[PDB]
C-alpha cells in the first residue's frame, strides 16, 4: 500500500568499509581503520578529526615505553 | 566524468577522470588538489586494490563511481 525508495549508490561503499574493518585494526580514539605498513609500531590516526598516536600492538598512546620494549616487529 | 573520492577521514572530494585515465593519473590529481602523497594513497574500489598500471576501465569504473582511499603510513 506504499511504494518503496529506489537507489542504486550502495554495496560498492558496504564491502569496501567491510574489507577495511577486516584488513586495518580501528583507531581506539575514533574506532577507524588506520593502515599499516613495513613493521613499526608507531602509527598515527589517518582521520583529521583524530590525530592520535597509538602503538599497533598495545591499542594505546605512543610512549617511551613502546620505543624500547617494541619500536617495530 | 565526475568520480568521488572518499577518504577514511569522511571528506569525499570531487574528481574530473576520463575512462582511460591510468591510477596513477587519478593518483596525481589527487595530490595536486589534496597535497596527498601517491605512495601514500591506497586506492580501494568494492575491496579489490587499484594497481596504478591499471586504467579506470580496467576495473569498470564509471562517472558518480565512490572510490575508498587508504591512506599509507610510513610508520
Ligand atoms: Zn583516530
Ligand atoms: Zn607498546
Amino acid at each position: 500500500t506504499v511504494d518503496p525508495n529506489r537507489a542504486a549508490e550502495a554495496r560498492w561503499d558496504e564491502a569496501s568499509n567491510v574489507t577495511i574493518k577486516v584488513s586495518t585494526k580501528p583507531c581506539p580514539k575514533c574506532r577507524t581503520p588506520t593502515e599499516r605498513d613495513g613493521g613499526c609500531m608507531h602509527m598515527v590516526c589517518t582521520r583529521a578529526g583524530c590525530g592520535f598516536e597509538w602503538c599497533w600492538v598495545c591499542q594505546t598512546e605512543w610512549t617511551r615505553d613502546c620505543m624500547g620494549a617494541h619500536w617495530f616487529g | 566524468m565526475q568520480i568521488f573520492v572518499k577518504t577514511l577521514t569522511g571528506k569525499t572530494i570531487t574528481l574530473e577522470v576520463e575512462p582511460s585515465d591510468t591510477i596513477e593519473n587519478v593518483k596525481a590529481k589527487i595530490q595536486d588538489k589534496e597535497g596527498i602523497p601517491p605512495d601514500q594513497q591506497r586506492l580501494i574500489f568494492a575491496g579489490k586494490q587499484l594497481e596504478d598500471g591499471r586504467t579506470l576501465s580496467d576495473y569498470n569504473i564509471q562517472k558518480e563511481s565512490t572510490l575508498h582511499l587508504v591512506l599509507r603510513l610510513r610508520g
